[PDB]
DNA sequence: AGCAATAAAGTTTCCTTCCTCCTTGCCGATAACGAGATCAACTTGTTTGCGGCG
């Protein structure tokens, strides 16, 4: 094929095709003369050489090149390594109706939502688009479709509201360890170039918020869409295959949170006095007159489900830090109150999720989890939080014992 | 001579302005001056100018590493003209179906040549012959069948 | 050129099914031959197969 | 101070004495093309080396001979800038001195017969900038300098190759500068054996031969003589008392009279010394005793000439009678102390099939050669090829050198061909070893590793255009006429150019310079590789260079080398690193005498360390006594430890001297995290400078100097005082003393505006100075583009601190107010570059012209008349820049768009469009164009106009210039005529030409009007040749590749500031996202009401310890409140002593600082400007482990009058309330990069695919598709879904038919499938059948 | 409004047509120089099979 100046390229192969064919009518020229046998003998090694270069050029005999001192690359490296059909072409393949970005956080989300960069998915979903405007009647045909839309009338956003409510997308992270590498969740829309992320997948993809990229597939038909909501949608992929552990753990932040909370000092206010329930907590910490962090007696009501399957309830009183209190109004009517009567460690929240999973079934547990975010990251930000070269501390005997 | 592929007065004038580009390099001392390349090779300027495409833009290969180690080849940064699109044959037998729209209502042959030259890539004259009238009147209802399909809108102008 | 890599009798037409007179042409009516010039005609991109 | 200096002032902690001011940095470029160009006479370099070494040339037959004698260059015509303006290399043309010098062949050497001296043009040459660079066709470009591994002389072992013996090989290389390598080693079974080039095993004693030696002389040399003797009937023999040593006696072992060692017995030392005591050698011992022995040499009856038993051949008692019976009384053997004397050569020799030395050399031959018939002559010239002809073999001395220092000879030079003995103490040496003598030795040790530089490069490259050439000279001497063959009729210069053109071009090391920021040129060019030729590789180079060993001690930097493949191969030179003149390396030390360090300096090698004992800096000096501690960690050995102090003989200079300047400008290093400083410091020249140049407070002192020698900046040329300012230029007038009397002494200066990158940046030049005001020479008078009063400017500084908050940081995430936006102040330019271009077809000429048909007026609106934007313009994607069109042909259309013709009836030139437009997704500002076109063309209208406007810029600047000289000039005109009588008002109202006739007296003065006249017509002279030269090199045309008719090219700017997504980070790998921006409202602020600026995450401080990002946080508060006293003071406008005395005590704070600094020197206006200046806040130099101390930052921060620690109460913006706890609070100064938003994003629906096999292609450039890997296929399988990954397979991918009856139904509303078969499977069937195979399928 | 006539104008065909150029094949004029190498690769490396190789 040519160039834009006129210059060409190529495929070594004719070239060898070529030899092959001068040689042989070579052969037929000096055998219509019957001429001394020697010609003829280097006349077929030369010809059966130029043969198996053809095939493999540097196998037996050393190997023909160009100019360059490079090979004329034979057949067989067209189905050979990384670069033969099989694992370059054939099985890793590239894509259309794919895009990729940036990635941010989106705390305040739910769990199945994923952020979406307007312009990205208003290009992704442009047929069905243009099937709906001719359907409206507004572009009766598919130019004026086009016109409009590269012309960006307020309709053009609502459609796209039409259509991608309901209209779930998968996400990758490169590469594919573990078959959570992927997901499959659900889109909402923003207003800029990078997409938010529900925080506590970052372990899934291994993910850390310094420069990562993700690209973005598309369930195009209808059974993709379904699998992927039946299947690798997020409420679904919660425990390892691996080993029965739930793996959606919070790591390092909402755990401090409640840690700070569920703590149970002696020394600030309010100590020991007299409560009907935690919505009196709320009323006095919300003013500020209390520590939350203080042992004190108040009144609880728990339940149990001991009977065949139906509800027991029951109340009494505990002398408990008042975060307990507060964070017993969450619970989703299943538990004791033993649950809470420590200071809360990761293993405790693990066991939490695992318990509340292994009696309550499962919704309710993801719930009792987002929420677990959701006030956990508030009372962070409320906790009052940061470091200082005066909390590094040097024990005074370090000296004396070096 | 059975290897290349390019003519031969070509290589001769290539030559011919090797010996004589440094023989007058020689002279001179220093480069480029091609008013010299001119004169001394006193046939006109476009020769020279034209040859030099004809003779100096050699072949080149297709799978050359692209250049800080094997990122790509020169296989990937390919480009054509000649690429399908699939909405220009869709509007074209839409227009098609139109033209049959427009002239079904019109006379018996006229209807009959441009379908069936304009449908099945058949012989326009042909019923120039069988008719034997001299085109005039097709000349005629031709135009009238265009001034018809300008009672239309349709973009891809 | 003809009788050699390209020679375009055998593979096909670089003038993509083009008959010899250049009735029939370009996918358009696969199987017809060409009435005119009897050229009896296959390989609309079979450049790729033949 | 300087001028500059007193602008702005940078404090210091440093509390160690300095001895150095830094170097020259890139001096070592500088040196090499310096030195290769250079005509030395004598210690040949490069060139001359070069000529001197292919010293002339003579005939096929020997009758005639051209001859060097010397050489010369020109100089460029065009300068600098025409050159990277027009699209052009910068070089030199070269210009050589050539005696043709032929000698009758009649007579015996008769050398009068021809002599044709004359002089030769031939080729051109590049050269270098005062910066480093050279340009390439208008392309600004970096070659490397490289390391690899010296010539000469190599030993090893390796350790059990065949592991079934668990046993060591040990071997010996031999690697010339130029040549043939060769190798020597021994077998599982103790035998040599040799190869070239890795050539098959060979016997080595078969070259010994070869080299015309008999084995007698062979094992003379290798052996030393076990004589036994044969008197009369009975075998005595000689014996060395220690041969017998660990050894035990065969028989009874005695005197003549008298016993020393008993049967079975070992002789102990005992008898080793009563042996050596007693005067015996001569000892009775049984005939028996040989029976084993081998023959030393070939014995025969000397009658007949018999070899009664061969030479290296095993001894008996029936040989030892015919022996003794031949006239034999004396048996020479060899000594097997099988411990120490292994007769290995006697092995080897009794394996070897050869005796004749000629059938030997025909055995190599027909191995080296194999087929060819052995014709003896040829064999000989092998032979003396590969080792002996000064054709194809050279050492390079320093092989010569380091190899006799292998041999422990004396010489350090020699030839650059071998020796036999030589060789025969390779032979020696490694036999010596094998019985254990010595040790091999290392490679990472540095002083095996020999650096290597340009000049050498281009030498090698020419010298091979040298030999092409000799080939073709050589044809035609011996042949054609002499008399007439002019020296110069009978070349070529093509392939000299060929070969310097293409590694200054071709070469992995000529490279693209980094245009990003200072430190990336500047450490670019300091960077350090093992690679491309004669060098290393990735994968089959392992871990054991990659590490560290310490001989790079204060020579290399550790921890500045990428994260990627290329770990630790790759790696900057220190700061005060030098090279040794060979190409090694070399570091200042301080000596230590007595104790004292005395203040001198030594250059001291990667060998020589390893001897002495060094001192470290961070040792308290004991102020003119010594090192005050008695246990001082020094280090010799590759190691430290702890010493005396009279002990020392050195000490290091510094504490800095290991680092990289990029690494030794983060403060506070001496507390935290190796890897942490890593990728600071790595990130730290990936940034991006702001529109402004915004300081920072915390440093290290460095700055400056970077500022200065990455020669962006004006400079202060010569001192003076400005003449002429503007936004675009100055004038300078130079200072009397230094205005040298010939030239009228003025610079002037030009500046750079607004100017493209290589990262496509904006590009400038600005004044930082005024008018009317006195030049110090050296100090810089104008800006560049990211620093400020020559120091370096490369982020901002701002506030922050931290906290969690609502989950906008999570990991690391950041999160900012909205003020900083309204502020632009991390806004910046990316301008880009785009062309197009007339060609000459086939048919004929493209061209360039407005008219095109089936356009918008709208379009061409903004266009000229040839079809050309009118700058300043604002522009879009889709809009049009170039009417350009093509002439075409025709073609054979169907009834298709015959009918859409006959609809739309707009007719088809015989042209077509070929216009330049703007990309999809692009959109921004014009503000220049050029235009270039050949010589012998019409220049299109508009090229005419830019060449008339250039002539107008041109001639304007140069009537600037010479109005200028030529007014002061004015100043004698007229001042000369008043010498010679007095018109006081005369002279001045009437017209100034007609002075001349003026009160006019004889004697000297008509010679004053003909001088006057005389200087007048010079000048104007000057004028019209000037002019001339000038006119002309504008108005030339343009040089150009074949089928070009003319091109345009247009620059474009659009200005980029942030949006969420965009990366950040600070001088300690606390890289950052950010995910959101704050209004100002919601801010936490304070009990003051300001609201904070940025806010951030603090679970990673520990979890990675990057924690002197603290400590200048308290700093970042802290000296921006001096600034804020004094701006309160100065809009209360107190008083001047109050700012003596607070600026003072600003400076008196510190203990032990090493500046210190008085202002009762200093102006008033000065106090102003500077207070003025500080306002913002006072910057300070931290060095990197001289740094200050917590009683200082809490001393600063004391008188800054707030909390100790500075971390203290704020409040919500959202809600209005107090947090907990107090919080630290302060600044740092951060920065952004070029990992973008925009530069990154893409989607793709449909367009493009491949045409092989039809699927998508990927890159944003090129629309592209993403790919999916089978790593994401076993996932899918994983939870098993079929339809998917079909779908992706078929339609997405390949099937064509797939794609489009999809997007049918799509748009129809309908949501579903139909598959098929991809087309690539069918591909590998054909390839498979074409391999003659009958692959074939079983239908259903 | 439908139908034709005369005149004019532009053609595509198209076909020769004779200038000119251009390309496919052949054979020729003194006499003798040297068997190539030519500018490369740096030896990854461990495991495994098979031919020798005793
Ligand atoms: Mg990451
Ligand atoms: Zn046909």
């Amino acid at each position: 094929v040519p160039l834009d100046g006129g210059r060409f390229a190529t495929s070594d192969l004719n070239d060898l095709y070529r030899r092959v064919i001068n040689r042989n009518n070579r052969l037929k020229r000096l055998l219509d003369l019957a001429a001394p046998d020697i010609i003829v003998r280097n006349e077929k090694r030369m010809l059966q050489e130029a043969v198996d270069a053809l095939l493999d050029n540097g196998r037996r005999g050393r190997a023909i090149t160009g100019s360059n001192k490079r090979p004329l690359k034979s057949l067989a490296d067209m189905i050979k390594g990384k670069q033969g059909r099989f694992r370059q072409n054939l099985l890793g393949k590239r894509v259309d109706y794919s895009g990729r970005s940036v990635i941010t956080v989106g705390p305040y989300l739910r769990l199945h939502q994923c952020g979406l960069p307007k312009k990205m998915a208003l290009e992704l979903f442009k047929p069905f688009i243009y099937g709906k405007l001719e359907l409206r009647g507004l572009a009766t045909t598919i130019k004026a479709a086009k016109k409009m839309v590269e012309r960006e009338e307020a309709v053009v956003w609502d459609i796209l509201d039409e259509v991608i409510r309901e209209h779930p997308v998968l996400l990758n992270r490169a590469p594919t360890l573990h078959r959570l590498g992927i997901q499959a969740f659900e889109p909402v829309l923003i207003e800029g170039k990078a997409i938010q992320l529900h925080p506590l997948v970052c372990a899934a993809y291994n993910a850390d918020f310094d420069g990562d990229q993700m690209a973005v597939h598309v369930p195009l038909t209808l059974e993709a869409q379904l699998e992927a909501r039946a299947l690798m949608m997020s409420t679904n992929n919660i425990l390892s295959p691996a080993n029965g552990e739930p793996i959606i753990v919070p790591s390092q932040d909402v755990v401090l949170g409640l840690y700070y909370m569920t703590r149970d000092c002696v020394n600030a206010k309010g100590e020991g006095m007299v409560l009907t329930g935690p919505k009196e907590a709320e009323r006095l910490y919300r003013s500020g007159l209390a520590s939350l962090h203080a042992r004190v007696k108040v009144r609880i009501t728990e339940y149990e489900k001991d009977a065949n399957g139906e509800l027991v309830a029951k109340t009494s009183l505990k002398d408990t830090t008042v975060g307990r209190a507060i964070l017993w109004m969450i619970v989703p009517k299943g538990l004791p109150y033993s649950i809470v009567n420590q200071a809360l460690g990761k293993k405790a929240i693990s066991k939490m999720l695992n318990t509340c999973y292994r009696i309550l079934g499962l919704k309710p547990t993801v719930i009792f989890a987002d929420q677990i975010m959701y006030t956990g990251f508030a009372y962070a930000a409320r906790s009052g939080a940061s470091v200082g070269i005066d909390d590094m501390v040097i024990p005074e005997k370090k000296h004396e014992i070096i | 001579r059975s290897r290349d592929w390019v003519p031969r007065s070509v290589r001769r004038n290539a030559r011919e302005v090797a010996q004589a580009i440094g023989q007058l390099e020689q002279e001179l001392g220093r480069n480029a001056t091609e008013t010299e390349v001119a004169e001394r090779l006193g046939i006109d300027i476009a020769d020279y100018r034209q040859m030099l495409l004809d003779t100096n833009n050699s072949q080149l290969f297709s799978y050359d590493e692209w250049r800080e180690e094997h990122g790509d080849s020169i296989e990937l940064v390919t480009d054509d003209h000649q690429r399908e699109n699939p909405l220009q044959q869709l509007l074209d037998s839409n227009l098609r179906q139109r033209v049959m729209e427009a002239i079904e209502t019109l006379p018996e042959r006229e209807k009959l040549v441009l379908t069936l030259y304009y449908q099945e890539e058949l012989n326009l004259k042909e019923i120039g012959a069988v008719l034997e009238v001299g085109e005039s009147r097709v000349s005629q209802l031709h135009s009238q069948a265009i001034k018809r399909l300008r009672t239309k809108l349709g973009k891809l102008l | 050129e003809r009788d050699g890599l390209f020679c375009a009798r055998i593979f096909g037409p670089v003038k993509d099914y083009e008959c010899l007179c250049g009735k029939y042409k370009r996918l358009k009516h696969r199987g017809v031959i060409c009435e005119k010039c009897g050229v009896e005609v296959t390989q609309t991109k079979v450049r790729r197969e033949r | 101070y300087s001028y500059t200096e007193k602008k702005r002032i940078r404090k210091d902690f440093g509390k160690r004495p300095q001895v150095l001011d830094v170097p020259y940095l890139l001096s070592i470029q500088l040196d090499s093309f310096q030195k290769f160009i250079e005509q030395d006479p004598e210690g040949q370099y490069g060139l001359e080396a070069a000529f001197r070494s292919v010293f002339p040339i003579q005939s096929y037959s020997g009758n005639s001979e051209l001859q060097y004698v010397s050489y010369r260059l020109g100089e460029p015509v065009f300068d600098v800038q025409e050159c990277q303006i027009r699209g052009v290399t910068y070089s030199a043309p070269l210009r050589v001195k050539l005696r043709l010098v032929i000698y009758e062949r009649e007579a015996p050497e008769g050398t009068v017969k021809d002599i044709k001296e004359q002089e030769v043009y031939m080729g051109e040459i590049p050269l270098m900038t005062d910066n480093g660079t050279f340009v390439i066709n208008g392309t600004e470009r970096v070659i490397v300098s490289q390391l690899h591994r010296s010539p000469g002389v190599f030993f090893d072992s390796d350790k059990g190759k065949t592991h079934s013996s668990g046993k060591v090989l040990y071997n010996a290389r031999i690697i010339p500068y130029r040549g043939s390598w060769l190798d020597f080693e021994f077998d599982p079974k103790d035998n040599l054996f040799v190869r070239i080039d890795r050539r098959r095993k060979l016997p080595a004693t078969i070259i010994l031969r070869a080299l015309n030696y008999t084995t007698e002389q062979i094992l003379d040399l290798f052996f030393e003589k076990v004589i036994f003797e044969i008197r009369d009937n009975k075998l005595q023999m000689e014996l060395v008392p220690e041969r017998l040593r660990g050894e035990t006696a065969s028989f009874d072992i005695e005197a003549n009279g008298k016993v020393y060692v008993e049967k079975g017995r070992r002789i102990t030392a005992r008898h080793i010394r009563q042996l050596e005591k007693d005067d015996v050698k001569l000892i009775e011992v049984p005939v028996e005793y040989i029976a084993g022995k081998v023959v030393a040499k070939d014995y025969i009856d000397e009658s007949t000439g018999e070899l009664i038993c061969a030479a290296n051949m095993e001894l008996s008692l029936d040989l030892l009678a015919k022996l003794s019976q031949s006239g034999h009384k004396r048996i020479e053997t060899l000594f097997t102390n099988d411990l120490d004397h292994g007769p290995y050569i006697s092995e080897t020799l009794r394996v070897d099939p050869t005796n004749d030395r000629l059938s030997a050399l025909v055995e190599i031959y027909r191995m080296m050669r194999p087929g060819e018939p052995p014709t003896r002559e040829a064999a000989e010239s092998l032979f003396e090829n590969l080792f002996f002809s000064e054709d194809r073999y050279d050492l390079s001395a320093v092989g010569r050198m380091k190899f006799n220092r292998s041999l422990l000879r004396e010489e350090i030079e020699g030839s650059g061909i071998l020796s036999k003995d030589d060789i025969i103490d390779v032979m020696k040496k490694l036999i010596d070893i094998r019985n254990g003598k010595g040790e091999v030795d290392d490679i990472d040790h540095l002083g095996n590793r020999r650096i290597r530089s340009v000049g050498e490069m281009a030498e090698n490259q020419f010298r091979v255009g040298l030999v092409r050439v000799e080939r073709a000279v050589k044809e035609r001497l011996s042949l054609g006429d002499l008399d007439t063959l002019m020296p110069q009729d009978m070349i070529n210069a093509k392939p000299i150019s060929a070969a310097v053109k293409e590694f200054f071009g071709s070469s992995q090391l000529s490279q693209f310079m980094d245009q990003n920021n200072p430190l990336s040129e500047i450490t670019h060019k300091r960077r350090i590789s093992a690679l491309g030729p004669g060098g290393l590789t990735r994968e089959r180079a392992g871990f054991e260079v990659r590490d560290v060993h310490p001989t790079h001690y204060g020579r290399v930097c550790p921890i500045e080398t990428p994260e990627g493949p290329n770990i630790g191969l790759i790696n900057s030179l220190s700061v005060y690193a030098q090279t040794n003149e060979y190409g090694f390396l070399e570091t200042p030390y301080r000596k230590v005498t007595d104790g004292v360090v005395t203040d001198e300096i030594h250059y001291l090698s990667a060998i020589e360390e390893g001897n002495y004992v060094i001192a470290q800096a961070n040792s308290n000096l004991d102020e003119e006594g010594h090192f005050v501690e008695d246990l001082v960690t020094c280090r010799s050995k590759g190691e430290s430890s702890l010493f005396s102090r009279d002990q020392v003989d050195y000490m290091d200079v510094s504490t800095q001297q290991v680092v990289s300047v990029g690494a030794s400008l983060i403060p506070f290093l001496e507390h935290d995290d190796a890897n942490r400083a890593l990728m600071g410091a790595n990130m730290q020249r990936q940034a991006v400078p702001t529109l402004r140049a915004d300081k920072p407070l915390v440093g290290t002192g460095m700055e400056r100097a970077v500022a200065v020698d990455s020669g962006v900046t004006a400079v202060a040329k010569r001192g003076g005082v400005v003449q002429y300012v503007d936004a675009s230029r100055i004038v300078i007038k130079v200072n009397e003393d230094e205005m040298y009397p010939g030239e009228a002494g003025i610079d002037i200066y030009n500046l750079t505006k607004y100017t493209r990158s290589n990262q496509n940046t904006c590009i400038n030049q600005m004044p930082c100075v005024s008018l009317g005001e006195p030049v110090e020479r050296g100090d810089v008078l104008a800006d560049g583009p990211s620093t400020d009063l020559g120091e370096l400017a490369l982020g901002q500084n701002m506030r922050v601190a931290f906290m969690p908050w609502n989950g906008y940081n999570f990991e690391d995430s950041i999160l900012v107010s909205e003020r900083v936006v309204q502020e632009d102040r991390f806004t910046t330019i990316h301008i880009q570059e785009l062309a197009c271009v007339s060609r000459d077809t086939k048919l004929g000429p493209e061209e360039i012209t407005a008219d095109i048909p089936n356009v918008g007026e709208a379009a061409l609106s903004k266009l000229d008349e040839s079809g050309i934007v009118y700058i300043g313009a604002e522009v879009t994607g889709g809009d049009i820049l170039v009417g350009k069109v093509t002439p075409k042909g025709e073609t054979q259309l169907t009834p298709e768009e015959k009918l859409l013709r006959a609809i739309f009836g707009e007719k088809a030139s015989d042209v077509k469009d070929s216009s330049l437009r703007v990309p999809n997704g692009v959109s921004g500002t014009v503000i220049d164009v050029q235009v270039f076109t050949r010589d012998g063309v019409e220049k299109d209208k508009r090229a005419l106009e830019i060449e008339e406007m250039q002539l107008k810029q041109a001639k304007k600047d140069l009537s600037e210039e010479l109005q200028i000289l030529e007014a002061g000039l004015f100043s004698r005109i007229r001042a000369v005529l008043v010498a010679g009588g007095v018109e006081a008002e005369k002279l001045d109202k009437l017209p100034r030409d007609r002075w001349l006739e003026l009160g006019l007296t004889d004697e000297e003065k008509q010679n004053q009007l003909e001088q006057l006249a005389e200087q007048y017509d010079e000048l104007k002279h000057e004028f019209e040749k000037k002019l001339e030269a000038k006119r002309r090199k504008i108005t030339q045309g343009d040089d150009l590749a074949p089928g070009v008719l003319k091109i345009v090219k247009v620059y474009l700017a659009v200005k980029r500031r942030i949006q969420p997504g965009d990366k950040m980070a600070g001088r300690h790998g606390n890289k950052g996202v950010i995910s959101k921006i704050n209004p100002i409202e919601d801010m936490p602020y304070d009990e003051n009401g300001t609201p904070v600026d940025i806010v951030l995450n603090p679970l990673g401080v520990p979890s990675r310890m990057n924690i002197g990002q603290i400590l200048e946080t308290h700093l970042g508060m802290a000296a921006k409140g001096i600034g804020d006293k004094i701006n309160a003071m100065l809009k209360q406008q107190q008083e001047v002593a109050k700012l003596r005395e607070f600026i003072q005590r600003a400076y008196d704070l510190g203990a032990d600082v090493r500046q210190k600094v008085d202002l009762s020197t200093f102006s008033d206006e000065e106090v102003m400007r500077l207070a003025e200046n500080l306002r913002k806040g006072m910057p300070i130099a931290t060095p990197v482990f001289d740094g200050a101390k917590e009683a200082e930052i809490k001393e600063l921060l004391k008188l800054g009058d707030l909390p100790t620690s500075g971390q203290i109460r704020l409040y919500d913006g959202r809600t209005g309330e107090q947090f907990e706890r107090p919080v630290t609070v302060g600044y740092m100064y951060m920065l952004k990069l070029n990992h973008l938003v925009d530069d990154k994003m893409h989607a793709r629906s449909t367009g493009s695919y491949s045409l092989v096999t039809q699927q998508p292609l990927g890159g944003k450039a090129q629309f592209g598709g993403q790919r999916f890997g089978e790593m994401e296929v076993w996932a899918l399988e994983a939870y098993g879904a079929a339809y998917t990954l079909q779908e992706m397979l078929t339609v997405k991918s390949d099937d064509v038919n797939g794609r489009t009856k999809m997007y049918k139904n799509i748009v129809d509303g309908n949501h579903q499938m139909e598959p098929g078969m991809p087309e690539s499977f069918n591909v590998l069937l054909k390839e498979i059948r074409s391999l003659g195979i009958n692959i074939e399928l079983e239908d259903e």
